[PDB]
DNA sequence: CACACACTCAAAAATTAATCGATCGTATGCAAAATTTAA
DNA sequence: TTAAATTTTGCATACGATCGATTAATTTTTGAGTGTGTTTTTTTTTTTTTT
């Protein structure tokens, strides 16, 4: 939607677009592209609390925010740098 | 003076890179040219530099002409807001 | 403003900023820090006033001798002292 | 780089009684 | 009182026999890319048989208004469209 | 006295942005079943 | 040796992405219509005043 506005839109444009590839393309390699993303249909999952209390004892957290964590992880997707 | 000797020398490079489609004799002194397509015509153009290359007499016979299309434009509504 | 004997009312207005400032946190009323926002906000309209926008009307049709200038500035107000 | 309101008074103070 | 037209670029323009096919009897015979020649004199090559075919074809228009109003055509008419793809067909299908 | 020179202007239509519509790419639900493990 | 649990894979399908067809504003042009400026001064001769 650039070309049909000013001409300090368009280098702005420019420079956003030339800085996304830049960091984006420092990732080609490492693949660390875990990218928290929007579910559209059902993503509902049947907890289980002796998974919910084994996470607790990994990483040391209170099972209301570990249920936050168990409800971010499903969004959690991954970009490929060439799409 | 170091910047401003710099700017003199762009500038010098620009008006030789003009002159060099200004004609050298003056303005009534008239040059007639026909150039043809490999498909037989004859196009008339009027000059003195465009008598020589043809990349100039093309330049001329785009610019001839007096219709201009419409470019719409924005007109500036970011100054509409405060 | 920015003229007159090189703005000595910029330094009449931190003065009377300092005149609340010198009162202590506890003992500050809140029309202390409003006058302390009022020569905030006086600054601000000492920076921000710029030259204005030159607006014509489009209904009718623009006529052969066009925009001769768009010059928007008082007689003795130049483009330095803004 | 702090800078002190009092550092600025006493500034204020000493310009002007000599402006340097 | 309708009097005339005013003409602009048609479907029955690009397809004349001064046009889309003069492109494709005379182009392959006309434009010499060589890599001895610099980019401006191979651009300019470019340019110009495409310049003499738009003065010959609409020469009302200037050239880079012409290829603005070839975008537009190419956009919109579908008769140019059916062209463009039959001509890709034609030469797929040898 | 009419003949060009310049000023002004209702309507026509190219241009262009906006608004659905058709078609294709894609993620997800469902049916079957090949494999693994138990008795 | 044979039957049940399980996870994988093929397939149908519905929903969003995207280009395309159409269409309504718009605003520049579109010459069409109309108001108006125009020949053109020119030395030549007389008479007077000072030189």
């Amino acid at each position: 939607i650039g070309s049909k506005y000013s001409l300090q839109f368009m280098k702005s444009c420019i420079e956003l677009t030339h800085s996304v590839l830049k960091v984006l393309e420092q990732y080609s390699d490492d693949k660390t592209l875990v990218i928290e993303g929007k579910s559209r249909r059902q993503k509902k999952f049947n907890i289980s609390e002796g998974d919910i209390t084994k996470l607790i004892e990994e990483e040391n957290v209170d099972r209301d925010e570990a249920l936050d964590i168990l409800t971010s992880s499903l969004r959690s997707i991954e970009v490929n740098f060439q799409k | 003076g170091f910047e401003l000797s710099k700017l003199l020398q762009k500038e010098h490079q620009m008006r030789k890179n003009v002159i060099k489609h200004t004609s050298a004799r003056h303005s009534r002194f008239g040059g007639l040219l026909s150039i043809q397509t490999p498909d037989k015509t004859r196009l008339t153009v009027s000059g003195s530099q465009a008598l020589v290359d043809e990349k100039i007499a093309l330049q001329k016979l785009d610019d001839s002409k007096k219709w201009n299309k419409r470019i719409i434009k924005k007109h500036q509504s970011v100054a509409a807001e405060g | 403003i920015l003229s007159m004997e090189s703005g000595k009312v910029l330094r009449a207005a931190i003065r009377l900023a300092l005149d609340v400032i010198k009162i202590d946190r506890l003992s500050r009323t809140p029309r202390d820090n409003m006058v302390l926002k009022l020569v905030l906000n006086f600054f601000r309209n000492v920076i921000a006033i710029e030259p204005g926008e030159f607006t014509i009307n489009t209904k009718k049709s623009m006529p052969k001798k066009g925009i001769t200038s768009i010059d928007t500035l008082p007689p003795n107000v130049s483009m330095d002292d803004i | 780089k702090f800078f002190s309101k009092e550092s600025f008074l006493a500034d204020f103070d000493d310009s002007s009684s000599n402006e340097d | 009182r309708k009097r005339r037209p005013q003409v602009k670029l048609t479907a029955e323009k690009l397809l004349s026999d001064k046009g889309l096919p003069y492109v494709l009897k005379n182009a392959h015979k006309r434009i010499r890319i060589s890599s001895k020649k610099n980019s401006y004199d191979n651009l300019s090559n470019i340019i110009q048989f495409y310049q003499l075919w738009a003065h010959e074809l609409f020469p009302k228009a200037k050239f880079k208004d012409f290829m603005k109003i070839c975008q537009t055509v190419g956009k919109t008419d579908p008769v140019l469209r059916e062209y463009r793809v039959s001509l890709f067909r034609d030469e797929m299908g040898m």
